[PDB]
C-alpha cells in the first residue's frame, strides 16, 4: 500500500527525528507508464488490441477470446462494460 | 524529423575534484527524469511495479537540471550545475 | 492417467479477496456440500491447512541507530536458518 | 525505460541484430528504435515457413544477446512474437456508471483481463490501451 | 494434548459452534494448547468466533493465557479488530494492560492496524496510553509513524 | 492458483446410486451462492468427461445411421435393416 | 606502477567514461498540462575513436597535473584477437 | 504529428478527428475508439489512432456510405488540420 | 531455499505466470508454492499437441522471464519438462 | 514566423525570401529559442544565413542556453558562415550560459581554419568557460597538437 511505502525509513537525523519517504516524496498508485490514453465515444476507456498469432484462424480464436471475456463479466466492478469498437471478425462470418 | 534534444555533458574532472561518483551523477539524472524501476510490490495480491521518478513540476524545465542534487564523498551536496554544461542539438527521435 | 475417480474441482478468487476469504469460501461451499451426502460424497480440500508460523519483524529506526544493515541481519538470518547455497566445488571430478 | 533512439539502438537494436544469423527461410529484417526507449526487430520469413521453428530459432539467437543487454532493459523483459502486424479486434471497456477512472479501468483490465486474453490460443500480442498500476514514487529534488 | 483437547481447538479454530457445545458438554479441556502455547481462546479470537469465545468463557477458559512469545488472546483480538469479542474479552477480566515478550501491548497492536473502536474500548478499560514496547514506542508513536491522524488525535 | 488466479483445488464424488454428472450441476449450484468475487471452474477429469459427454450422443447417432445405410445397401431395401438392428437389445441383456 | 595505478582503475575509467546513458525527457508524461517543450535528454554517449579513449582522465595529481588513458597505454583499432591470419597465394588476406 | 509535439496536441487533433466521425458521419459510424500514444509507429507522446466502427452494411445503402467513399471525405476534412498528419483508410484486401 | 510459501507465489510463481503468453494449444494452468521453498507450474495442453514445441515454447517464455526472478533462484536454476509421462521401472539402491 | 524557422531548417531559400516579402519575424524563435538564424547556421545553409543577415535578422540572437548562431557555425565546421556572421558583427567573444565561446567549440572539434579566422577577428584566447579551461587547455586534452600551436 501506499501508507506503508510512505512510512519507509529513509534516514534518522542526529537529533533522532525520522526521515520517512513521505517526506521526499508523493506516492501514489499510477500507471507503469502515462503515454496511452484511450476514449470510446468521447467517454474514459480502455481496452485490449489484439492481433492473430501467424496462421491461426480468425474465426476460431475471436469466439476463444469472447468464451473467455464471458468467464471474466459476472465478477466485473459495478458499471464495467466491454464494448466492441472494432472486430475484423464479423465481416468474414457475415460475407461467408 | 530530427528534433532539439537536451545535450548535458558531466565534465569528468570536476565529477572527481569534487568527490561525486560519476554512478550516482547518472542514476540520479537517470532516476528523475527518466523514471527507474527499483522492483516488485504486491497490489490486491497481484505482483506489479514500483517506479521512482522526479515530480512532473520539477521535471519540465531545462533550468530544472540545477535543481538535483547528488551527494559527494564527503557528505556535500552537489548541485548538477557545478559538474555539469548542456546545449540544444537536433537528433532522431526513430531510428530505422 | 491419473485418478480417474469422482470430480475434480477448482475455487477461484476473481477478485481482489485473498487467502483468507477464499478459505472462508472455501468452508462455506464444503458445508454445503456435507448437507447433501445424498448427491456428493468426500468432498474434500485437495490442499493443505494453514499452520502457526513465526513471524520475526526486524525494526529498521533500532538497526539504522545501531549501524547494522539490512542486507547483513537478513542474509544473517537466512543463511543460517534458511541454508545458502554460495557457489560450486568440484568434487572427484564432479562439479558439486 | 527513459533511453532516446539513439541509445536503444546502440546499446539494444545493434547487439540483437548482430546475433541474428542462421535463421532459415528469412526474407528480410527491419527495425524501429525510438526515444520512447523502445526497440521493435521484425524478421519476415519465405511463405510456409513454420512459424513455431521460426519464432524458436529467432530466440536461440536472442539468447546470446540477452547477457549482453543493459540489465534493465532485461528486467522490462524482451519478447518474442509471431503475429500478423494488424489488429484482429480491439476489446473496449468502460464505466457506465462513470464509478472508474481511465487509469481504474486500465489497471483493472491488465490486473485481471489482460493474462488470459494473452494466453488464449491464436493470440498472437495483446496491446493495453493504458497502463497497469505501480507504486509511483514521485520524488521532490527540494526535499531530497 | 487431549482426544477432546485436540479436537476442541480444532472446533474453535474452524468455529464450529455446535460442536463446541457438545464439547463443552463432555469435558474438553479448555486449557488445551497446541505447539505454540494457543489455547482454544486464543484461536477462537484470532479468527473472530464470538459466540466460541462467550462459550469458552463460560466454561473457565483462561482469560488471560498467553502464548510461548507471550501473546494473549485480547492481543490476538485486538490485533484482528473483532471488537465485540474485545469488549467480551474485557468483560471477562482480560489484562488490558498484558506486554507480550516484545513489550507490545493490546492497545499498541490495535492501533498499529488502524482500529479505532477498539483503541476507544480498551482505553476505556484502562489501557496505558504511555506504555511502551522493547523499542520505547506508544501507540501514539506508532499512530504518527503510521500517519493516522484520527487515532493520534484519540491518543490526544 | 488456477489459470492465474488464487485457488483451491476440491476433490469429491457422486454419492452411490448418482452419476458424477449430477454431482456437478450441484456444486456448480453450491457454488453460485459463494461470496462475491468467488468464481469456479473444472478441471482433469472433469474437463476430460464434460468434453466427452458432449459428443457421445452425436458419435452413437452416426454409428446408427451409417448402420443402417449399409444394411439398407446390403439388401436393397429401407424397411428389411431393422430386422437386423433388432437383434441388439438380444445380446446386451446378456452382458447387463 | 609510475602512477599508482591498475589495470582494475583503467577498467573502472572506461566503463564510466565510455558510458551511453539513458537520461529520460524534458517534458514528459505525466506532465504538468500546458507544457509546450518534449525533448530528450542526451547525457554521455559511446566513444567513437582512439582519441577519445586516450583522454579517458584516470587521476588528477596532488599537484593538478592530468594523467589520461594515453599516458599509461597504447590506444589503437586491432582485432578482438589475433589468432587467424589467412593468405591467398601468399598474399595478405580474409575470408569467410 | 511532428515528434516533439506534446500529448496534448495529441489529444486536440483526436478529438478533432472523434469530432467528426460523431457529428458528420452520423448515419454511418457506430463508433469510434480513439487511443492517445498508440500509433503503427509506436508508443509516442506525437501518435495516434481511431478506430472506427460502421452501422450495419444494410442501414448504410448507397456508394457515399460505403467505406471507401466515407474515408475519402474523413481524409480531406482532416486534411485542413494544422501541423497534424491525419488520414482515413480502409485496409486493403488482403494487407500483406 | 529456504522461502516461505508466500515467497515463492510472490516473487517467483507470479512473475513465471504472468509470462506465460503467445503460447499455442494450451488449455489451462495451474501451480502451486509451498514451504519447502518450491513451486510447480504445470501447463496441459490439447490432446493432438506436439509435446515438444510444446515444451520450447514454454520453456522459451520462462527463458525470458528469468531476469525477473530472484537471484538465489536463478542460481538453483529453473526446469521445464514433460511431466505427463510415467516411469517404466524404479531402481532401488541400499545399503544393507 | 513558424513557416520561416521551417523554411530556414530546409534550406529551401526561395521559400525564405517570399515569406520575408511577407513580412515574417526574422528574429522568430522556437521553443527553444532558436532563430532562423540559428537554424542555417546549424544545417549549413550560407544563402539563407545571407538572405536573413541582409534583412536586419538579429546577428547575436541567443536561445534559451545562451548560444549564438556563431556558436552552432563554428561548432560544425561551417567556415564560410562563420565569416559571415563576424562580418555582420557576429559577437566573436559570446558565452552561453556555461561561458563556452565560439573559439572553445571550434578548437574541441578541430576546426582549424575556423579557429584562425575568430582569431583574426580577435577572439579571446584566454577566455575561460566554467571550469576554467581555455582553448588551449582544450587542445593539449584533445592532443591536438597543430592546433595547441596555433593557439601560441
Amino acid at each position: 500500500s501506499t501508507e506503508e511505502f510512505g512510512k519507509i525509513l529513509l534516514k534518522v537525523n542526529q537529533d533522532g527525528s525520522r526521515v520517512l519517504l513521505r517526506d521526499v516524496a508523493k506516492i501514489e498508485l499510477g500507471g507503469e507508464n502515462y503515454d496511452i490514453i484511450a476514449e470510446f465515444n468521447g467517454q474514459p476507456a480502455s481496452g485490449l488490441g489484439i492481433k492473430l498469432a501467424t496462421g491461426a484462424n480468425a474465426l476460431d480464436t475471436a469466439a476463444a477470446i469472447r468464451a473467455e471475456l464471458a468467464k471474466m463479466e459476472p465478477f466485473f466492478p459495478s458499471g464495467l462494460k466491454i464494448v466492441y469498437p472494432y472486430d475484423t471478425t464479423p465481416f468474414v462470418k457475415i460475407s461467408i | 524529423e530530427d528534433t532539439p534534444q537536451f545535450k548535458i555533458d558531466i565534465d569528468q574532472e570536476k565529477a572527481q575534484a569534487l568527490g561525486v561518483s560519476i554512478n550516482d551523477i547518472n542514476t540520479t539524472l537517470g532516476a528523475a527524469w527518466g523514471g527507474s524501476y527499483v522492483n516488485d510490490f504486491i497490489d490486491r495480491g497481484r505482483v506489479k511495479k514500483v517506479y521512482v521518478m522526479s515530480e512532473a513540476k520539477y521535471r519540465m524545465l531545462p533550468d530544472d537540471i540545477g535543481d538535483w542534487y547528488v551527494r559527494a564523498a564527503d557528505g556535500q551536496m552537489v548541485p548538477f550545475s557545478a559538474f555539469s554544461s548542456s546545449r540544444w542539438e537536433y537528433g532522431s527521435p526513430r531510428l530505422e | 492417467l491419473g485418478t480417474a475417480t469422482g470430480f475434480d474441482f477448482e475455487l477461484i478468487d476473481q477478485a481482489g479477496l485473498g487467502h483468507e476469504k477464499l478459505t472462508q469460501a472455501r468452508n462455506q461451499l464444503l458445508a454445503e456440500a456435507a448437507k447433501h451426502p445424498d448427491m456428493l460424497t468426500s468432498v474434500r480440500p485437495n490442499g493443505l491447512e494453514d499452520t502457526p508460523q513465526f513471524k520475526i519483524d526486524i525494526d529498521q529506526e533500532k538497526a539504522q541507530a545501531l549501524g547494522v544493515s539490512i542486507n547483513d541481519i537478513n542474509t544473517t538470518l537466512g543463511a543460517a536458518w534458511g541454508g545458502s547455497y554460495v557457489n560450486d566445488f568440484i568434487d572427484r571430478g564432479r562439479v558439486k | 525505460p527513459g533511453a532516446d533512439a539513439k541509445t536503444v539502438q546502440d546499446t539494444v537494436t545493434q547487439v540483437i541484430e548482430q546475433n541474428m544469423n542462421g535463421i532459415d527461410n528469412l526474407m528480410y529484417m527491419s527495425s524501429n528504435s525510438d526515444s520512447t526507449g523502445t526497440v521493435q526487430i521484425t524478421l519476415t520469413f519465405e511463405s510456409g515457413t513454420d512459424a513455431d521453428i521460426a519464432q524458436v530459432q529467432v530466440q536461440n539467437k536472442l539468447q546470446l544477446a540477452m547477457p549482453l543487454l543493459p540489465q534493465e532493459v532485461q528486467q522490462q523483459g524482451v519478447s518474442v512474437e509471431k503475429s500478423s502486424s494488424s489488429f484482429l479486434m480491439v476489446v473496449g471497456v468502460i464505466n457506465t456508471d462513470g464509478t472508474m477512472t481511465q487509469e481504474d479501468i486500465s489497471d483493472y483490465v491488465a490486473a485481471n483481463m489482460k493474462d488470459a486474453i494473452s494466453r488464449t490460443s491464436g493470440v498472437g500480442d495483446v496491446q493495453l490501451f493504458g497502463s497497469q498500476y505501480a507504486m509511483r514514487i514521485w520524488m521532490n529534488p527540494n526535499e531530497l | 494434548g487431549s482426544d477432546l483437547g485436540k479436537k476442541l481447538l480444532e472446533a474453535a479454530r474452524a468455529g464450529r459452534d455446535d460442536e463446541v457445545r457438545i464439547l463443552m458438554a463432555n469435558g474438553a479441556d479448555v486449557n488445551a494448547a497446541d505447539v505454540v502455547g494457543w489455547t482454544p481462546l486464543h484461536l477462537a479470537a484470532y479468527w473472530g468466533h464470538l459466540e466460541i469465545v462467550e462459550v469458552l468463557l463460560k466454561n473457565g477458559a483462561d482469560v488471560n493465557a498467553y502464548d510461548t512469545l507471550g501473546s494473549t488472546p485480547l492481543h490476538l483480538a485486538a490485533h484482528f479488530g473483532h471488537l465485540e469479542i474485545v469488549e467480551v474479552l474485557l468483560k471477562n477480566g482480560a489484562d488490558v494492560n498484558a506486554k507480550d515478550d516484545n513489550g507490545i501491548t493490546p492497545l499498541h497492536l490495535a492501533a498499529n492496524r488502524g482500529h479505532l473502536e477498539i483503541v476507544e474500548v480498551l482505553l476505556k478499560y484502562g489501557a496505558d496510553v504511555n506504555a511502551q514496547d522493547k523499542f520505547g514506542k506508544t501507540a501514539f508513536d506508532i499512530s504518527i509513524n503510521n500517519g493516522n491522524e484520527d487515532l493520534a488525535e484519540i491518543l490526544q | 492458483r488456477y489459470n492465474g488466479l488464487p485457488s483451491m483445488e476440491i476433490l469429491g464424488q457422486a454419492a452411490p446410486g448418482k452419476s458424477t454428472g449430477e454431482a456437478m450441476e450441484l456444486m456448480e449450484q453450491l457454488a453460485s451462492k459463494l461470496p462475491t468475487g468467488v468464481g469456479y471452474d473444472w478441471t482433469g477429469m472433469s474437463y476430460q468427461e464434460r468434453l466427452s459427454g458432449n459428443q457421445a450422443p452425436s458419435l452413437y447417432a452416426i454409428s446408427l445411421i451409417v448402420v443402417f445405410l449399409c444394411l439398407a445397401a446390403l439388401y436393397e431395401s429401407w424397411s428389411i435393416p431393422f430386422s437386423v438392428m433388432l437383434v441388439v437389445p438380444l445380446g446386451v441383456i446378456g452382458a447387463l | 606502477n609510475k602512477f599508482q595505478l591498475t589495470p582494475v582503475d583503467v577498467i573502472t575509467a572506461i566503463k564510466a567514461q565510455n558510458a551511453q546513458v539513458a537520461a529520460g525527457q524534458l517534458g514528459g508524461t505525466p506532465p504538468v498540462k500546458g507544457q509546450q517543450l518534449n525533448a530528450s535528454i542526451i547525457a554521455q554517449t559511446r566513444l567513437t575513436s582512439t582519441e577519445e579513449f586516450g583522454k579517458i582522465l584516470l587521476k588528477v595529481n596532488q599537484d593538478g597535473s592530468r594523467v589520461l588513458l594515453r599516458d599509461v597505454a597504447k590506444i589503437e583499432l586491432g582485432g578482438e584477437n589475433y589468432d587467424i591470419i589467412a593468405e591467398f597465394n601468399g598474399q595478405p588476406a580474409s575470408g569467410l | 504529428l511532428p515528434a516533439g509535439a506534446t500529448q496534448e496536441r495529441t489529444q486536440k487533433v483526436l478529438n478533432e478527428v472523434t469530432h467528426y466521425y460523431l457529428t458528420k458521419e452520423k448515419n454511418n459510424v457506430e463508433s469510434v475508439f480513439a487511443v492517445n500514444g498508440f500509433g503503427f509507429a509506436g508508443r509516442g507522446q506525437n501518435t495516434g489512432i481511431a478506430f472506427v466502427s460502421l452501422k450495419d452494411w444494410a442501414d448504410r445503402p448507397g456508394e457515399e456510405n460505403k467505406v471507401e467513399a466515407i474515408t475519402m471525405r474523413a481524409t480531406r476534412a482532416f486534411s485542413q488540420i494544422k501541423d497534424a498528419m491525419v488520414f482515413a483508410f480502409n485496409l486493403p484486401a488482403i494487407v500483406e
